[PDB]
């Protein structure tokens, strides 16, 4: 049992390829509805996480996700996350599979594509179409919050309206790969960056920061440890609700 | 000459303010230029067309005046690298996001020189803050016999903003 | 029954704290060293007098295909500590303050003085030390301290420091009006607090000839009069979780090359050219 | 936009035609081959003399130098050789550009020996551009007012990105 997006993609044809290429860590029940390698090879970030302390003996491996994007990217090589209106550009609908044409359509909203994927598909084919429907949409409904802690993108509200306007499984990765510079823990709040390391705008998330040049991120000391060089994803401000150390 | 430079760069910044009835050296600036401060020096740009204005700066030999200043005393030996490093970020920053300048002073009362308008517009802070810092070291004395071994910091600091308005000019030029 | 052959060639340690010894012959002590104080390395001082004395421990950052690792500090200053605790490394004029010269070792206040200067102190405390062994304890210390002191010397020659690199530590925040002084008060920073300065504190970019590299698009500490501040230079400091020194969640989340929750040393330029 | 630099174009050609006889040059026979000589512009050097020459900029912006000439029509595919024309054009531009700082230092004598006067250092460069603009005028005869609006081409444009690069990072390198 495991959990990963664009894994749902079901040999449906007899036309370009397909392996199932995903990262062992979609069997790891975690926050995230997307694997390792589908994060990679479709928004440029990796899976990772954060403990913060132990005064009150917390330690939680706060999610996040680390840039692989260099500081000569520019434009779509700079997007994560493309919106709605960019998702396409940016992808090259062209060569993924149209099963993950279809995930990627019905995720941002596309339905007209998906039908007329649906009926040019049609000329087995259907059902496993259908099949793939049925993953994509159980996984969209788990993410979407409709159904059965303000954190901010903008205050460290256009930021946060956009993360809005991205679905639920967008809205879920959004948050569970950004970090908020700021996160209040019910009453004391704390700073943990002094600055951002992405932004989010109207062609969604971009590996950029507020000013001055991108951050340089690239692909005999032996008797000291090692300090990470990459850049890990921050925006933001949070705030905990009256709740205890909800270690739940 | 090699000490003339700072002098009629003064004078050429005063009688440029004079010509187009501004010298709003006021809002110093270290972020962005914005048409919330310069709406008004557009208006009076408009009034002349802007056909004398450079893709660049010249970042080297603009800022190398400024050494010439003696500083035995060190102030100058590190406010001047300061406002190299700021200058090089302000250019930086100038030309990574010129377009979304632009797109902001043409909102503000589109003009058919818009792109001549921001350029003029960055000179023109730049313009501004480098005489206020001009004013904060009259004090010291200008000449030559120069030895400062920061003027590879300029040179340096002016190949990346040279590249910069490369990179600037590539868009504007490809972009038809 | 004994064995022996020749005087033999060991390790060296390199933290001027090591030369910490009691004053007195009748009564032994040793100074606590970390191992590190034997690699061949820029610091002139151990992990352990490091964290113990400037609240700080020594880290790697690995810039790279063209991998040049270089060395870095880190933060150890609680998110909750203010002022006089906040200065990362004191200066000439306040390190007596910050430093409780009294309650600590004679030896180790001469070695103190003579890394902040303070000759007039250095001269008392060897007059006191002549009057009353105790001479050859003045030789020992004073000399071990004045050798890394001259081998550090930056502004100097034949000591192996100055590599002709024209890093700006001083930089300006970019909101500041016009100001630094930080290269100012480091011209006057004795050699070795020069040197630690340098090796602990990464810069904020690299430049190589034509080439800005950035790691930190903000600075996580500043230099002033009162030396190396471990403040956040736009205000709300950053947290920072004092682990030592001095739940079902985490079990879900297995390991996921976990960041580092520490606070490096980011500031200024470090410019290095082939001219 | 392009139409302001079809402006530019046209506006350097006058300008050209301007100055030429406001002070009566037009040392219009010479080009790009290689390195200028003092050889053809002693009278020229002798009347520069008369006005001080330090209203002059180190580097050159060879990118807005050049990028009018780009716009023509190329789209008449009756002379590509026009189009692969304007290539060596711009590339034996750059190399003159690329030699003419490499020996900046060699001319400063040339000039030396003719008009040893304080002002070579602006004489150098302005012999230069003066030459260079000479050659402009000359092929800007040679070809056809053809100046549409607007044009794209990539392949051009990237060409001049990289000659100019190695343009600027030369002429920043003349330190002082
Ligand atoms: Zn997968
Ligand atoms: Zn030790």
């Amino acid at each position: 049992v495991n959990r990963c997006i664009f894994a749902s993609i079901v040999s449906f044809d007899a036309c370009i390829t397909y392996k199932s290429p995903c990262s062992p860590d979609a069997y790891h029940d975690d926050g995230w509805f997307i694997c390792n390698n589908h994060l990679i090879k479709r928004f440029k970030m990796s899976k990772m996480v954060l403990p913060i302390f132990d005064e009150d003996d917390n330690q939680f491996k706060m999610t996040i996700a680390r840039h692989l994007v260099g500081n000569k990217e520019r434009g779509i090589k700079r997007i994560l996350i493309p919106s709605a209106t960019n998702y396409q550009d940016v992808f090259n609908l062209n060569s993924m599979m149209q099963a993950e044409q279809l995930i990627f359509h019905l995720i941002y909203n596309n339905e007209n594509a998906v039908n007329t994927i649906c009926d040019n598909l049609k000329y087995n084919t259907q059902r496993v179409i259908h099949s793939v429907y049925a993953t994509t949409k159980s996984i969209l409904d788990t993410t979407n919050p409709n159904t059965f802690e303000l954190r901010f993108f903008d205050v460290t509200g256009a930021g946060d309206q956009l993360f809005n306007n991205y679905s639920g499984f967008l809205q879920n990765l959004i948050r569970r790969a950004v970090a908020p510079e700021y996160l209040q823990i019910d009453t004391e709040e704390l700073r943990f960056r002094n600055c951002a390391t992405c932004i989010i705008d109207e062609t969604g998330l971009v590996a950029s920061v507020p000013d001055g040049p991108e951050l340089y991120n690239p692909i005999t000391l032996s008797g000291y440890e090692e300090y990470p060089t990459y850049v890990p994803l921050f925006l933001g401000y949070q705030i905990i609700n009256s709740e205890n150390n909800f270690l739940r | 000459i090699v000490n003339e430079k700072l002098q009629k760069i003064i004078v050429v910044t005063d009688g440029m303010k004079r010509l187009y009835e501004y010298c709003n050296c006021k809002n110093s600036l270290e972020t962005l230029p914005s048409a919330a401060n310069y709406g008004s020096l557009l208006k009076r740009l408009n009034l002349y067309n802007l056909d004398h204005i450079e893709m660049n700066v010249n970042f080297y030999e603009l800022l190398f005046p400024l050494t010439l200043y003696n500083d035995n005393d060190k102030t100058l030996s590190h406010q001047l690298v300061n406002y190299i490093f700021l200058a090089s970020n302000y250019f930086q920053n100038c030309a990574k996001n010129f377009n979304y300048m632009r797109e902001t002073f043409n909102v503000f009362g589109p003009f058919k020189q818009i792109d001549f308008m921001v350029m003029f517009v960055i000179k023109f802070n730049f313009l501004c803050d480098m005489r206020n810092f001009a004013k904060l070291i009259d004090e010291l004395v200008p000449n030559k016999q120069p030895n400062m071994r920061i003027h590879s910091v300029l040179v340096m600091r002016d190949k990346i903003v040279k590249l910069a308005f490369s990179n600037l000019q590539f868009q504007t030029f490809s972009k038809k």
